[PDB]
């Protein structure tokens, strides 16, 4: 996929790409396997999700909310 | 895209290698698709002259 | 840290730490 959706903002990969076997979605680097989870991390954001074109519905994950509630 | 040089041929979306194409050259890749269309009119304009 | 070989024990700080009692 070319970009992730999660509140109409649009998503794209810090450095690789997006992959899926079906079951869930990972993000990879380039030239080796090494799927990781997705993240507001090695994500960013930049503008809506209507002018993309081929986007996927899906949710991406942040880490700092289960570290919050301490 | 430049894989075939390299090794075996591996297939990939061409709006995928035409963003790559665009990181090589320091501008964010997004910016490709919220222009897709505007550039392909170019691409398809510019090679008829 | 089983498979890298040379690998060393040390403290790692975290930025969340000063600011974790909110
Ligand atoms: C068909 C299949 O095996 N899908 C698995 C998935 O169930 C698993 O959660 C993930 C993490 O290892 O890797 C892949
Ligand atoms: C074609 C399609 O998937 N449209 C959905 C839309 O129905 C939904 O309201 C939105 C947020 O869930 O994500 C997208
Ligand atoms: C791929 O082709 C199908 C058939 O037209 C189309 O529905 C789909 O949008 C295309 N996928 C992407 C990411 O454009
Ligand atoms: C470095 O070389 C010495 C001498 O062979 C050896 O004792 C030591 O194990 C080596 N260091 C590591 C981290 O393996
Ligand atoms: C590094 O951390 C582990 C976990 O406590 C410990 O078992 C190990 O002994 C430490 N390494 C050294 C050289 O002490």
């Amino acid at each position: 996929a070319p970009a992730i959706c999660h509140d109409g903002k649009a998503h794209f990969p810090r450095e690789g790409v997006f992959v899926s076997n079906g079951t869930h979605w990972f993000v990879t680097q380039r030239n080796f396997y090494e799927p990781q989870i997705i993240t507001t991390d090695n994500t960013f954001v930049s503008g809506n999700c209507d002018v993309v074109i081929g986007i996927v519905n899906n949710t991406v994950y942040d880490p700092l909310q289960p570290e919050l509630d301490s | 895209g430049w894989t075939f040089g390299a090794g075996a041929a591996l297939q990939i979306p061409f709006a995928m290698q035409m963003a790559y194409r665009f990181n090589g050259i320091g501008v964010t890749q997004n910016v490709l698709y919220e222009n897709q269309k505007l550039i392909a009119n170019q691409f398809n304009s510019a090679i008829g002259k």
